[PDB]
């Protein structure tokens, strides 16, 4: 049972009718920002529009990321999903704009069904050209196959009265093991026999698998999935990843597109989140404006707690936020308020609860006199501590002792930062 | 032809196989024979390691395009390699272990 | 009781031999050869 | 077993010498000195130990020589093995092949760990009679085995594989074997003549086998059909992210359904105050996830200016990641630890000194550094065996002082000699006139 | 039979019970650092702890690089030495820090020393010795075969485990020439006796002798190899035609990373070879030479690998005074080395000579190139050797010699060296000649 | 010996040519052949009418 800063946000908690309430959902305050995003929310469900751009500032200590997972939470699973950190675009075996537009393809999902016909059975005989003989619980077929996964089966070391299975659609081999029905011909033979299938040989399925358009490029561009000695003989030759032309995209987008005219597949747009953007260079930011007003671009959230500041790559224009007035323009701003003294003690309280803690509640009152007094995130850190200081004198309870020793055991910010100012080498 | 093809690269400047054998010698009779494990050939070691690639190799593509990985080495019912190099290649790669 | 180095039965099957030595004749052609074996005079 | 060791400077310390309720005592397993940081390194100790606990970042600080990356060695020490413990110099990262945040992601998998236990099956006895019946340009062989222990005999035949095992690691009446039905591999386990007595009890032993895999090595192993080499030659990188939640589902999966256990583990960063923001900006993000482990950092600096920045900050971090991070503070030490430390080094390093030589060694060690000392103390020792006199004295300890120069010795030399000493805009008086 | 400012250095010169005399090994002046010097291989032959470092400084032309020498001269051919400069470290292919761990693991080396039994000679006839079969059977069951042993020097006959059938399937020498068999593994070995060498008019295989000596040898095999080759074979592949193997034949191997797995596994192979009595690990000595353009991150590198456990034991040459270490601007350091790096390392100090010193170092290298030269002539070399630099007038050495040579006289004159220092000049009087002038020299 | 093959007179049967003579347009000579030679001489094999080198220091042969 593992807890990291987070997993006790189980959503916005919006109600239907778009008011937020006060404590819900693992979150307190915030009823203007928790608006706004359940409203972002409806948009993206809507699948309608495409290359929307928000971004939410504020200051530290504001649940920005908080905010962030709550609106991928509540989208669910169908939708895509990726979170990103600025720092995380630049490579070095491709380009920044190329890896920016990889997570682009990315961010959008494909829903799709085919059908899988495989062939399993006993191996009766290898006549060479390649034909085979198949034998099921009752029936009994014979198969033409290509010479590729004939040498395949060789190195498979696939013996007489062997079971295999074949997937058809891929040339897919793989032996089961040997017949029950020839079982002990030795004492402790290292083969594992297994039971005879049942069925006919012949099967097909129904599958409802999901893809989004960055793995069909990939597997398009780099097939690294071979079997015969050509296949993956040709991948190892260019381990390094390489560039991706756009036309190979165009193609890609003109396939989905009749797959989807046809009538077996449907669009899901997704949600791309880029946390910390204030650090992302100049390049790469003149580079969204371009990106998103394009068709297919999902919709895309950026965080920043910045204010006055200079952006990375140049040394003249000073932007709130870190984002030049080009992309604020085509920018929407959600403003996130800090906290106060009560929803820090509920803040509190509710950690403590999730951590499977009991807090005594004057214990309560201090930790939140001193997350006032310094920082939310401090007495977060510094509450588990309390637990285990607890513990070691046997008790499930937090009193108001343990918490002043661990205080006096670990350090702050603000007593450091003293600390260093009179040092005798800089300590 | 004598004045062409007669005797024109036998006359050194580069290099001579001669030298390079010469220059390639070895001086040694045995040594390292606990190459055994000492060394640990690689070979040995992807083998070594059966039972853990067996129980953790799990990860499976999500797209696959056929036609492209035998294309890749270029050799396809329409592609421009000779005619008996193309099964030359596979000939002298299948034997490989 | 381990007493002498490991003796160890080399056995023959089964009772037909074109060529009398089980062992010598195999260990012979790889000495001499049998293509060359027509030169020994 | 122990691996090949060496005295290090860190050799000295064996666990962190605590109490069972995270009491700090003066003296305990080559240890001595900060007793609260000692006591905040046990707190730490139990989170790890806990493993409910993740992505949380602590802070050492203090002055250089003060004990931090020997308070670091002692904690990971004292967690024992079997529990993944990484420690990782802050100019590793800067990779010319590898992208920083990727490096970091390698860092973080590789800090943590699943263990997985199996059964396993194996049968052991003493060999009787072996027989080999193989076709010389034939189409089949067979093989059939006696085997015996102290309680019981069974006869057996044999097929194929275990067959060609046999053969290939030689195998008579008197060298003794165990093998496996499923990895069919055969296992020499000592001849018992020809020395030791007949095995005992059934030949049959079904147990379990347990393996611990990094997340990393998960990580890369499926990346890539080549990728397993990667875990030797390290030729790899940029791992796709549609690898990386893969693996987390395939982990979450097995702690589900139970047979597979993960430890989580300790990443530890010395010399942090070098790195890029870009970094910082990374770590902000990385331990806000399920699976980021405990991570302690060291910096012995104070205010000064942050790579790839102009300000200054406090321990050159920015204060984003002091907000998110707990800072503990170390002290300087005094003369009557620096005793004990040298006494310990020397009964580790089986030097014998005299009270007096340790007296002028100690003020040699509160005048100057404390490493001045724990070296002034191994030359005096070398020179020791000169006059053939098993034992240190002060004038030996005074002759290696004038022998091998101080810091602030030097210093103070090279204040009178700048001219014939290279300066800074590279003139220099070679000529003496 | 040539040299370049050094190779006249002899070892050390320091005698028992660590005492330097004036003329020795071709040193002289400098007492306490040939006596520190001395200090440090003495610690070094210990082979107990491992991980000090010292650091050495001085002005230039001091004689660092040719006490480094004079150690590596000390230790012997045993003890790994490897030379380095900093600038050396830098590359375009792999981290600098990579760099630096593979030349730390190359610094110390490995002495591996075994003895194997032999028996080999001459076999005047390969029959085995047929017995009857313990078990109903039939046909011919080898209890022994006979191997016949002839050798300069000790001839015997012998008997073998019947085992070695298929050891004789495949030799391809002659009827017994030339043989080699070992004792507890058996195997064969394809070794034609000289006796045959003239009954046939060619022949494509060269005839061997006779062995010389005992008929049974127990030779002792001994190798000395670093674990950095050790664990470069251990990562680099092998083999022929086998996929990988091919692969890597054509990859150009640019190194490239190795893992620290494979520095556990060969620390684990190594630690229970040492404990089994086979292996014996010979910690090495690592120079990097002109330290000061090392950087920040090396530095703090270093820090953390000294710390190691198989950190070799380095030795830091460096000429700055008050500079800045490089990749910074705000830290003034001695020598440009970070203070922090300092505090972990002792300094060794180098002394300024004089004019009888320059004046001898002058003699001593007339002495080694076979040189003559006259009193008055060697006198004033040692003159403006004091004037202008100790190196100026070693290197005005061979055009003097030069000069006598054109004029035919093995000595060397007064005029012979005005003439030289006239046509070659100093660089105080280059730079004097570069500020007077403005045509742009 | 350089250009000196003249003339193959294979045989009995097996290990055949054992024994051909050599060439030159001043120099003759017999030499005897045996069995890894007469593998030597197989790959690319020639009438020996012509004049061949082939490495008399137990290596190869080499058309001219
Ligand atoms: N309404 C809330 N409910 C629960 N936790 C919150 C709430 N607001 C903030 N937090 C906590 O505050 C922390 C700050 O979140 P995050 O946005 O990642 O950092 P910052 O706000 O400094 O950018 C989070 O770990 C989150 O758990
Ligand atoms: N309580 C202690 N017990 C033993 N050694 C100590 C103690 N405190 C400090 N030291 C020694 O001080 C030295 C410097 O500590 P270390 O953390 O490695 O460097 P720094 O303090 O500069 O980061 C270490 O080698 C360690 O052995
Ligand atoms: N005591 C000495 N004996 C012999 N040669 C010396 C001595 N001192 C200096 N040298 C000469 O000086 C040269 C080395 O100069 P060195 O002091 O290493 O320069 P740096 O100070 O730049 O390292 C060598 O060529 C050596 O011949
Ligand atoms: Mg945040
Ligand atoms: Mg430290
Ligand atoms: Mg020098």
């Amino acid at each position: 049972t593992r807890t990291a800063a987070h997993t006790h946000i189980k959503g916005l908690g919006l109600d239907e009718s778009g008011v937020a309430k006060r404590v819900e959902g693992g979150f307190v305050g915030q009823i203007e920002a928790r608006e706004a995003c359940g409203v972002i929310v409806d948009l993206i469900k809507a699948k309608k529009m495409s290359g929307r751009a928000i971004l939410l500032a504020g200051g530290p200590s504001t649940g920005k990321t908080a905010l962030a997972l709550a609106i991928s939470q509540e989208l669910g699973p169908k939708v895509p999903f990726c979170p990103l950190v600025g720092s995380e675009l630049y490579s070095v075996e491709v380009k920044k704009t190329e890896t920016l537009m990889e997570n682009f393809r990315r961010a959008i999902g494909l829903r799709i069904k085919e059908t899988k016909e495989v062939y399993e059975g006993e191996v009766t005989e290898l006549t060479p050209e390649v034909i085979v003989g198949l034998k099921s619980a009752k029936g009994t077929k014979t198969l033409r196959l290509d010479p590729t996964i004939y040498e395949s089966i060789q190195r498979e070391k696939v013996s007489i009265g062997d079971v295999i299975y074949i997937e058809a659609n891929t040339g897919a081999v793989k032996r089961v093991g040997r017949s029950d029905a020839y079982a002990t011909e030795f004492d402790l033979e290292t083969e594992e026999y297994v039971p005879l299938p049942k069925g006919e040989v012949h099967k097909k399925k129904e599958i409802v698998q999901d893809v989004t358009l960055h793995d069909l490029d990939v597997a398009n561009a780099r097939p690294q999935g071979g079997q015969d000695v050509i296949s993956m003989m040709g991948q190892l030759l260019k381990p390094k990843k390489t560039e991706i032309t756009e036309k190979l995209r165009q193609e890609v987008n003109k396939v989905v597109a009749k797959y989807i005219d046809q009538g077996v597949a449907e669009l899901i747009p997704g949600v791309l989140f880029i946390d910390e953007v204030n650090m992302l260079d100049i390049e790469i930011f003149t580079y969204l404006n371009k990106a998103l007003e394009s068709n297919i671009a999902p919709v895309v959230v950026l965080a920043s707690n910045r204010g006055m500041t200079t952006v990375r790559g140049t040394e003249d224009v000073i932007s709130p936020h870190g984002v030049p007035p080009d992309l604020i323009d085509r920018l929407l701003i959600v403003r996130t308020l800090p906290y106060d003294k009560d929803e820090i003690r509920t803040i509190i309280e509710r950690r403590a609860t999730v951590e499977r803690l009991q807090v005594e509640s004057s214990a309560l009152d201090l930790l939140a006199t001193m997350g006032t007094e310094t920082s939310l995130r401090y007495a977060l850190q510094l509450l588990a501590p309390c637990g285990i200081l607890a513990q070691t004198s046997n008790r499930k309870e937090i009193v108001v002792n343990d918490v002043n020793e661990a205080k006096l055991l670990f350090l702050d910010a603000k007593r450091s930062t003293k600390i260093l100012e009179t040092s005798a080498n800089y300590l | 032809v004598n004045k062409l093809r007669c005797d024109r690269r036998p006359i050194f400047g580069k290099n001579l196989i001669d030298l390079l054998t010469k220059d390639r010698r070895v001086k040694y009779d045995k040594s390292s024979i606990i190459d055994n494990e000492l060394i640990k050939p690689l070979q040995t070691r992807v083998l070594d390691n059966r039972k853990i690639i067996d129980t953790f190799a799990v990860l499976t593509p999500s797209a696959v395009s056929l036609d492209m990985r035998k294309l890749a080495l270029g050799l396809n019912d329409d592609s421009s390699v000779g005619e008996n190099t193309r099964l030359k290649v596979m000939q002298n790669c299948f034997e490989v272990s | 009781e381990g007493p002498e180095q490991l003796t160890s039965r080399n056995f023959v099957t089964l009772y037909d031999f074109p060529n009398a030595p089980p062992n010598l004749k195999d260990f012979n052609t790889n000495l001499f050869g049998d293509r060359w074996s027509y030169t020994n005079g | 077993l122990k691996s090949l060791s060496l005295i290090a400077a860190h050799s000295h310390i064996t666990g962190l010498g605590l109490d069972e309720n995270l009491q700090p005592r003066p003296t305990s397993e080559g240890m001595v000195g900060q007793l609260q940081a000692r006591r905040a390194a046990g707190v730490i100790l139990k989170m790890v130990q806990n493993g409910t606990i993740a992505g949380r970042a602590v802070l050492v600080a203090g002055p250089p020589s003060t004990g931090k990356t020997a308070l670091a060695m002692g904690v990971s020490q004292s967690l024992g093995k079997d529990v993944p413990f990484t420690a990782i110099a802050g100019s590793e990262i800067f990779s010319l092949e590898l992208s920083k945040t990727e490096a970091l992601t390698q860092a973080f998998r590789k800090s943590i760990g699943i263990k997985i236990k199996e059964e396993t099956e194996l049968i052991e006895g003493e060999v009787v009679e072996i027989q080999i019946d193989r076709s010389i340009t034939g189409g089949h062989k067979q093989g059939k085995l006696t085997i015996k222990t102290t309680d019981m005999e069974t006869i057996y035949e044999l097929g194929n594989k275990m067959i060609d095992g046999l053969t290939k690691e030689k195998v008579l009446a008197g060298d003794v074997i165990s093998i496996d039905k499923a990895s069919g591999k055969i296992t020499k386990l000592g001849r018992s003549f020809a020395f030791v007595q007949c095995p005992e009890g059934e030949l049959q032993k079904r147990k379990t086998v347990v393996h611990t895999v990094s997340l990393h090595e998960i990580d890369v192993i499926n990346s890539r059909t080549q990728g397993f080499l990667a875990l030797f030659t390290g030729d790899t990188g940029e791992i796709r992210s549609e690898v990386r939640d893969q693996i987390n589902t395939k982990v979450a999966e097995w702690k589900e359904e139970g047979k597979a256990e993960i430890v989580p583990g300790v990443l530890f960063i010395d010399e942090v105050h070098m790195l890029d923001i870009e970094c910082f900006s990374f770590i902000n993000r990385a331990l806000e996830d399920e699976f980021a482990p405990i991570v302690m950092m060291a910096t012995n600096r104070g205010v000064s200016k942050t790579r790839g920045t102009n300000y200054k900050s406090p321990h050159g971090l920015p204060l984003d990641l002091l907000d998110r991070s707990i800072i503990i503070t170390t002290k300087s030490y005094n003369e009557q630890e620096i005793k004990t430390i040298l006494s310990i080094r020397a009964q580790e390093e089986e030097v014998e000194l005299s009270s007096d030589a340790l007296d002028l060694l100690t003020k040699t060690g509160v005048e100057t550094s404390l490493r001045y000392s724990s070296n002034l103390i191994s030359v005096a020792q070398q020179i020791a065996m000169k006059r053939k006199n098993n034992t240190v004295e002060v004038e030996d300890v005074k002759r290696a002082y004038l022998l091998f120069l101080d810091s602030a010795r030097s210093v103070k030399y090279v204040q009178e000699n700048e001219s014939q000493y290279i300066d800074d805009q590279g003139n220099v008086q070679i000529s003496i006139a």
